RNA sequence: GGACGCUAAGCCGCCCGGUGGAUGGCUCGGCUCGGGGCGCCGACGAAGGGCGUGGCAAGCUGCGAUAAGCCCCGG
RNA sequence: CCGAUAGCGAACUAGUACCGUGAGGGAAAGCUGAAAAGCACCCCGGGAGGGGGGUGAAAAGAGCCUGAAACCGGGCGGCGAUAGGAGGGUGCGGCCCGAAAGGAAUGAGCCUCCCCGAAGGAAACCGCGGCGACGCGGGAGUACGAGGGGAGGGGACCGGGGUUGCACCGUCCGUCUUGAAACACGGGGCAGGGAGUUCGCGGCCGUGGCGAGGUUAAGGGGGUUAAGCCCCGUAGCCGCA
RNA sequence: CGGCCGCCGAGACCCCGGCGCACGGAGUGAUCGGGUAGGCGGGCGUGCCGGUGGCGUAGAAGCCGGGCCG
RNA sequence: AAAUAGGCGGCCGUGGACGAGGGCUCGGGUAGAAGACCCGG
C-alpha cells in the first residue's frame, strides 16, 4: 500500500523508493523539514544542501554536533546522500504528473514520511579474535502530493 | 481417591431412603444404620452367625449393616435383614433362623421400628 | 430493567470496578501480564499481600455478586449457543436469549432467525 | 488421574513444595545419607530408627536345622 | 490583569504504513510397538573409498573410459 | 506418541557446510496459485532497481498460505518551556469519542414530590447554675438521617474508553535475610524453549468384588484380518493357630 | 507545673444490606471471617483418544481491536 | 527567568492580501574550540 491514501489519477501524484542505504535519521530530518511545502520549493531546499551551503537542522536527534550560524537549533547536518536521492524521486513524481493531465508545477507535499526496512548485516574485524556487527540500514521513503485548493 | 464417596447406587439409594423415615416417622434407628452404611467398607459390619448364636435376643429383629458370614453353627431362631449375606450365609437363616430378606423390605416390617436391636 | 433495586446495584459494581485481577506492576513490565489473569501471590515483598494504602483492593471471598445477577448477564437472561435448527427449541422469551454464532451458513440462519422471532427470543443484533 | 503434579499445583511461590526449604531438597545428604545408613555402626549417622525406639539391632541368633530334617506340620 | 492568539523539542494512548517471524492450518519425516524375513560374505580379488562420466552439470543420485549405462529370459 | 527455536544431528543437494596437527567435534536452511497464466506492451527512471498503467483474487507477483509482539515513521486526541519523581491506586472535576457485542428507549445518565427510616442527633431562644471556659432544664430523640418502596417529569445517552488537572495516599518485582525501598543478589526490551517422570518394594487411604475362603501366573487350545474382551489352567501365594 | 472544660481524630467500636464458612432438612451463629512454612479440599485450561451430538466458501482456525460475564 | 517575571524612552503589527523588526551574505577584528560577540559595507 501507501501509509496516506491515493486518489492518483485525479487529485494526487505519488512515487515510493525501496531498500535506498541511506540513515533513518538523515531521511527524517529530510521528511519534516519538506513536508507542507510546494514542489518547486522542495527542488530548491534540496540543491542548496548539495552544495553544503544550506545545514539541515536536526530537531529530532541532537547528540555531539556542533552550532551553526544564526536562528534556529544548533545542531544540523548537510544529507547529501538524501538529498540527491529524494531528487530523482520528485523527477519521477513530476513526470508521472505530466502525465495524469496534473498541474506538474503547483503540486504541494501533504504527506512525506520514511519507513525503517531490512537491515544489511554482515562483520567487521576488532580485536582479541572478536568480529562485531558492521551494518547499513535500509530505508524504504514514500512521497505523495496533491492539487492546490481553496 | 483417598477420600470417601460410594459409587454403588444401591447403597446411596437406600442411604436416601433412611433419612425420609427419620425426618417422617422422627425415630432414630434409621437415622443410626444410614451413619454406618456411610462408615468405611472395613468399618461396615462383618457379622458371624456363631455369633448371632452367641449374642441376641430371641424372636426379635436384627439389622446388620454389613455382610453376614457363614458356615458356622446356628440354632437361634431370629429374623434378620440385612445389606449383605454370603450365599453360604443366606440358606442358613432360611433354615436355622427366623429368615434372609433384604433390608429394604423391613421398612414393610416396622415403618419406625418396634423390637429391632441393630447388631454390629 | 430487571428490577430497581438490581438496577441500581449492578450499577453501583460497575461504577466501582472489582480488583485490577493482575498483582502489582504491569503498566511497566509487559514481562508479567496482561491487565487480566490475575496469579496469586508468590512474593515475600508483596506490599499487596499485605494490603497496603495507595495500592489497590485484594481479591477476597467478599466480592461475590448476588445469586441473580452471578451466572448471568445482568438482565437476567441465559445464554444459549445455536448453531443449527434442532439446537433453537426449547428457548423461551422469558428466561433464554439465543446468540447467533460466526460460523452459521445463510441458509441456516434464515431459518434460525425466522424461529427465533416467532419464539419471541430476543437476538444480539437485528435480523 | 490425579497425578503428583496436580497435587502440587503450581501452588503459593514455595518453590519447593512441601519439603520446606529448597536447601534441604538438593541431594542425598538432604536425607541424611541414602540407604538404611549404618545401624550397628560405632558412629550414629542414622540414630533413633524410624520409630522410636533407637536403633534396632540385628545379628542375633539361633540355628535353623536343615530343610530336609525339619517339618512343620499342618 | 485573567485570554486559544500559537507553547518548539517532548510525554502518553490509539491509528495507518513498514520491519520482524511468532501464531494457526499444512507434512513425501521421526519415534515406539507387533508379525515375518534376513539370516552371513570375501584373494574364484570383497566391503569401503577416490576420481571421472550427462547437450548444457554446481551438487546429489546412477554408472565405469561399453561410464545417469549394455544383453538375455519371463512378467 | 511427536511435529520444523519439536521429533533423529539431519523431514528440504546432512553427518553436508564448517573447525581442529590429530584423535575428534558439528550446525542452519519445509509451504505461490486451479493452471504459471511467473507479467507482453507503454510512460518515467543513466538504471539491471523502483514507480505509473494493464495484471480473475497480486492486501497469492518470487523462501511469495497465514503474517503476532518488541521496534521505526507520520498523524489524531489529550497534556506541555515556574515547577517534582517506584511512573500509579481511590474519589471528584476537564477535554476527547461512543456503529456493533452491554443496559436502556417496553425508558439511560439525570431531576422532582411523598412515605418508611438503622446507627446517630442540632439550631433559635428562654430559665437556672458555674471565678470563667461552659454545664444543666425546656426546645427534643424533634428537625434531621444512610438505605429502600411507589408515583411523577424529561427523552438519549450512560456504562465504558483515551488522556489529564485537583484532593488523599503510595520507597518496585523476585530471591536471600532476624530485618530489603536498599549502598545484599538478579533483570536492556519483546517472543519462543524451559524443570514433579518411570519401575520395584514397604507403609497408608478410598472405592469395588467375593467370603472362611480368595486370587489365579506362565502356556497352548479357542475366537479375530491381527487383537482385546470372552472360557480353560488353581502351578503357586496368602488367610483359616 | 497543678486543676478544669469544649471539641478534633482509625479497617477499631456501632449500624443496614449483600457474600462465604459453620450448623439445620430431603432460617440459626455475643461465643464466625488476618495469614508464611505445612496439611486438606474444589474448579479451570492444554494436547490427543473413545463414545455422544453439531457447525463450514451462503466464509473455518489463527490474527488484531473492541464489548460483556464470573 | 528577582513569577513582587522590574523601570524608562522609542520603534511596530492592525495552501489562500500585504511584511516593521531580525538573520543568513560580504570585507575584517577590538572577539574567537563549534556557535556567539563586535565593526565596516
Amino acid at each position: 500500500g501507501y501509509s496516506f491514501q491515493n486518489f492518483d489519477p485525479k487529485r494526487m501524484a505519488r512515487a515510493s523508493a525501496r531498500d535506498l542505504r541511506i540513515s533513518p535519521k538523515l531521511a527524517v530530518e529530510v521528511c519534516r523539514e519538506l513536508r507542507g511545502m510546494m514542489l518547486n520549493d522542495a527542488l530548491r531546499y534540496l540543491d542548496d544542501v548539495i552544495a553544503l551551503k544550506r545545514p539541515v537542522p536536526l530537531k529530532r536527534y541532537n547528540d555531539s554536533q556542533g552550532h551553526k550560524p544564526g536562528k534556529g537549533f544548533g545542531p544540523g547536518r548537510y544529507p547529501v546522500k538524501v538529498a540527491k536521492a529524494i531528487k530523482k524521486v520528485l523527477l519521477n513524481v513530476k513526470n508521472n504528473a505530466v502525465q495524469k493531465g496534473l498541474d506538474p508545477d503547483k503540486l504541494k507535499i501533504i504527506h512525506i514520511a520514511a519507513h525503517k526496512g531490512p537491515v544489511l548485516r554482515g562483520w567487521y574485524p576488532r580485536a582479541f579474535g572478536r568480529a562485531t556487527p558492521f551494518n547499513e540500514q535500509t530505508t524504504h521513503i514514500e512521497v505523495v502530493v496533491e492539487e492546490i485548493r481553496r | 481417591m483417598k477420600r470417601t464417596g460410594p459409587t454403588d447406587p444401591n447403597l446411596r439409594r437406600l442411604i436416601r431412603y433412611l433419612r425420609k423415615k427419620s425426618n417422617e416417622y422422627g425415630v432414630k434407628i434409621w437415622k443410626d444404620v444410614a451413619w454406618r452404611l456411610e462408615r468405611p467398607r472395613r468399618q461396615r459390619a462383618e457379622v458371624n452367625v456363631s455369633k448371632i448364636n452367641r449374642y441376641a435376643n430371641d424372636g426379635e429383629m436384627i439389622v446388620v449393616p454389613g455382610s453376614v458370614l457363614g458356615a458356622g453353627k446356628l440354632e437361634k431362631k431370629v429374623i434378620v435383614a440385612a445389606w449383605k449375606f454370603s450365599e453360604t450365609a443366606r440358606r442358613k437363616i432360611i433354615e436355622a433362623g427366623g429368615e434372609a430378606i433384604t433390608i429394604e423390605e423391613l421398612i414393610e416390617r416396622n415403618p419406625t421400628g418396634s423390637g429391632v436391636r441393630i447388631m454390629e | 430493567e430487571k428490577e430497581f433495586k438490581r438496577l441500581l446495584r449492578v450499577r453501583a459494581r460497575l461504577k466501582r470496578k472489582k480488583p485490577r485481577f493482575l498483582r502489582q506492576e504491569w503498566w511497566r513490565y509487559p514481562k508479567f501480564k496482561n491487565d487480566p489473569k490475575w496469579r496469586r501471590p508468590k512474593g515475600i515483598d508483596s506490599k499487596m499481600r499485605l494490603k497496603l494504602k495507595g495500592k489497590p483492593r485484594s481479591p477476597s471471598i467478599g466480592w461475590s455478586s448476588p445469586k441473580l445477577v452471578r451466572g448471568l448477564h445482568p438482565s437476567g437472561y441465559e445464554e444459549v449457543l445455536v448453531h443449527n435448527v434442532k439446537e433453537l427449541e426449547a428457548l423461551d422469551p422469558k428466561r433464554q436469549a439465543a446468540r447467533i454464532a460466526h460460523t452459521v451458513g445463510k441458509k441456516k440462519r434464515i431459518e434460525i432467525i425466522k424461529r427465533a422471532e416467532e419464539l419471541g427470543i430476543k437476538v444480539l443484533n437485528p435480523r | 488421574m490425579i497425578r503428583r503434579r496436580k497435587k502440587v499445583r503450581k501452588l503459593r511461590g514455595s518453590h519447593t513444595h512441601g519439603w520446606g526449604c529448597k536447601k534441604k531438597h538438593r541431594g542425598g545428604g538432604s536425607k541424611g545419607g541414602r540407604g538404611m545408613a549404618g545401624t550397628g555402626k560405632r558412629n550414629k549417622s542414622k540414630w533413633t530408627w524410624t520409630i522410636k525406639y533407637a536403633p534396632d539391632h540385628l545379628g542375633k541368633r539361633g540355628f535353623s536345622r536343615p530343610p530336609e530334617v525339619q517339618r512343620e506340620v499342618r
